[PDB]
DNA sequence: CCCGGTGCCGAGGCCGCTCAATTGGTCGTAGACAGCTCTAGCACCGCTTAAACGCACGTACGCGCTGTCCCCCGCGTTTTAACCGCCAAGGGGATTACTCCCTAGTCTCCAGGCACGTGTCACATATATACATCCTG
DNA sequence: CAGGATGTATATATGTGACACGTGCCTGGAGACTAGGGAGTAATCCCCTTGGCGGTTAAAACGCGGGGGACAGCGCGTACGTGCGTTTAAGCGGTGCTAGAGCTGTCTACGACCAATTGAGCGGCCTCGGCACCGGG
């Protein structure tokens, strides 16, 4: 009748996190609320996330999230750096910056 | 006729490539170098088309990488050009080696 | 054919609460996807040793409430404990 | 919301293009002799001589 | 077979322009060619283990994910 | 003394010896210190503390060996800031 | 506390270096060496104190230093029993 | 680099089915909480003194400058193959049949983990000449 | 091309810390012995995604020329090292006190578990429009 999600007011599938969380080998006893918090960290972070890509793909007169533009907010945010620091976005490019020493002038 | 001095095509390529997200390694020699190296692992072993391509993905990522840090290794003396011994102390600091 | 399986609808809920009219491509909703993967498999793996060092059978809200701490930079971990407190307040009220 | 595009010149005139170009045809005339006359007089099929 | 030859000078120049270098030195190829087939050596050794095990003829992206992920270059845009 | 003679002999006195290299005493309240920002009355094991000195002892000599050679490529004998900011920078911590 | 990171004395800090494999130091080494550690001493007693809050104790055990230490990747041992 | 035109295939929305999420119901067990305690963490104070702090002096190392020599950089033309479509067929995956391996439970039993005291058994600290190992002449 | 003048080993010794070794406890383990479950191995077989054919231009490559950058030599200056003297708080270990980590004992709500029902999600398909491509300013 009512999905845990929007029980808890959450969008991601509550359900299908706690799933994954008892077949995961996690743990022989997943609380009632564990899926719930994990499901709502994964919709907090996945709302940062979008939002910065989205609002830098439309910085460029785009109206398409892109994984170049994904790059640009995941690598311009300190936090998602310091957050995904070790991981590569495929076909996210690089951050546009020149060395003051090999620039001219 | 008419030259650009040298410094003035050069960035203009970073320009261009530091925006530009697409594969620079030729894809077709990747392949054929990634066959090689998969030979001297397992005789006969078929790969992906997706398998190839996200090995050149990470190789050029672990290289632009790799070439960043060689630039600030040069840099850090007062170089402005980049040398084998960069990217040895770079990986040095890094600790592949 | 089998049944691959992905949170693309949810994430393009979520992209469509934050902008509207913002879509997202294939590719970038993979890479989504895959994040969202890889950062619950972080958070469950630090909820499971922290259940393991507490000799605690089970991992709960507050597991994963400090595995959250664990690995989210500051004002990143200060937000996401509020909004996984938030939504475990809300569901116990239903 | 500063820019914006422009665009000018639509000027063509059905008899005065006509005439124009019934001009223009003397130089497509003019040329075609030309390069008829020019490699029928200057090519003449053939070859030269070694530089050892 | 040896076509370690097939990254190039161009190549390698491209993706130092992507790095952010604006000169290169004369012995930079040789080098960079070493480092890229020390990294595919371990990360395709990786990939075939994985294979292995699985009983696959055919190595997969997911495992060359998985090689990836251990050896801690995480990679994302081919299902992990 | 030359100046260095003493120095190298100091090098090699200290990379032969494993003693802590921090005194206990002075360590201690610098641990206390960075956990009073994070808890009031706070209680720590001594080898808690002693586990804390170890860390930060191998991660400084881990520093200062890669910044000797981050001095070396400059055709210098002296470390300097910017040397010990480029191995922390190519390391990731304040990239 | 306060202002204990001044506890790191030069001739601390010279030890260090000298088991480091250094020579000769600069002036302001010192002070970028006492930023450094109490960067690092930072995060290691913050991980350590949410491993210890999180177990409702009132004392920081060595457990909860080894895996701070492991979270930052510096495996440590001698201290896991 | 920016702007107007065309164009196409990949994004995004609809259809339909099913399998996972949900609702209802039970057992039990890990845990929440209070009770007790005894170790260890905390505080303090004095005798000892090794390390730290401050200052003087000069010597050698940073660093700035200059000069040569070349080794990359930009541009033109020349040669190789990466790249974009068809065509077998070789494998990656659905579908069915079936057994060795592990689960679960309950006794029976070898083994290791300390509390304690006893007896060996390192090498830290101390002492000295022998050896470098300098550095000023 | 020496020699005071330090510093660094090298070897020997001993007795107090610590491995080392019984002596019995037992309780958590370790294995043996029935009974029950179950998922993946094995054999087919249908079906896409590889690997293999011939062209097209686009990028790799070869060369050239000179130009700006690396590297070596050299010198000026100052600061970083070393030594001496004064100062301070670090190490020691002796005593006092209580705070809470830990063991423990009891009672209990939450979740694994099992069965039935329902709709959220996902493969699939099609229509369409955001941005790839492009040639003039």
């Amino acid at each position: 009748a009512k999905s845990r999600s929007s029980r808890a007011g959450l969008q991601f599938p509550v359900g299908r996190v706690h799933r994954l969380l008892r077949k995961g080998n996690y743990a022989e006893r997943v609380g009632a609320g564990a899926p719930v918090y994990l499901a709502a960290v994964l919709e907090y972070l996945t709302a940062e996330i979008l939002e910065l890509a989205g609002n830098a793909a439309r910085d460029n007169k785009k109206t398409r999230i892109i994984p170049r533009h994904l790059q640009l907010a995941i690598r311009n945010d300190e936090e998602l750096n310091k957050l995904l620091g070790r991981v590569t976005i495929a076909q996210g490019g690089v951050l546009p910056n020149i060395q003051a020493v090999l620039l001219p002038k | 006729p008419h030259r650009y001095r040298p410094g003035t095509v050069a960035l203009r390529e970073i320009r261009r490539y530091q925006k530009s997200t697409e594969l620079l390694i030729r894809k077709l020699p990747f392949q054929r170098l990634v066959r090689e190296i998969a030979q001297d692992f397992k005789t006969d072993l078929r790969f992906q088309s997706s398998a190839v391509m996200a090995l050149q993905e990470a190789c050029e990522a672990y290289l632009v990488g790799l070439f960043e840090d060689t630039n600030l290794c040069a840099i850090h003396a007062k170089r402005v050009t980049i040398m084998p011994k960069d990217i040895q102390l770079a990986r040095r600091i890094r600790g592949e080696r | 054919r089998s049944r691959k399986e992905s949170y693309s609808v949810y994430v393009y809920k979520v992209l469509k609460q934050v902008h509207p009219d913002t879509g997202i491509s294939s590719k970038a909703m993979g890479i989504m996807n895959s994040f969202v993967n890889d950062i619950f498999e972080r958070i469950a793996g630090e909820a499971s040793r922290l259940a393991h060092y507490n000799k605690r059978s089970t991992i709960t809200s507050r597991e994963i409430q400090t595995a959250v701490r664990l690995l989210l930079p500051g004002e990143l971990a200060k937000h996401a404990v509020s909004e996984g407190t938030k939504a475990v307040t809300k569901y116990t009220s239903s | 919301r500063r820019k914006g595009p422009h665009c000018e010149r639509p000027l063509t005139q059905e008899e005065l293009l006509r005439e124009a170009k019934i001009t223009e045809e003397l130089n497509l005339r003019s040329l075609e002799t030309y390069e008829r006359l020019e490699a029928d007089k200057k090519k003449q099929v053939h070859k030269k001589r070694k530089c050892p | 077979r040896d076509n370690i030859q097939g990254i190039t000078k161009p190549a390698i120049r491209r993706l130092a322009r992507r790095g952010g270098v604006k000169r290169i030195s004369g012995l930079i190829y040789e080098e960079t060619r070493g480092v890229l087939k020390v990294f595919l050596e371990n990360v395709i050794r990786d990939a075939v283990t994985y294979t292995e095990h699985a009983k696959r003829k055919t190595v997969t992206a997911m495992d060359v994910v998985y090689a990836l992920k251990r050896q801690g270059r995480t990679l994302y845009g081919f299902g992990g």
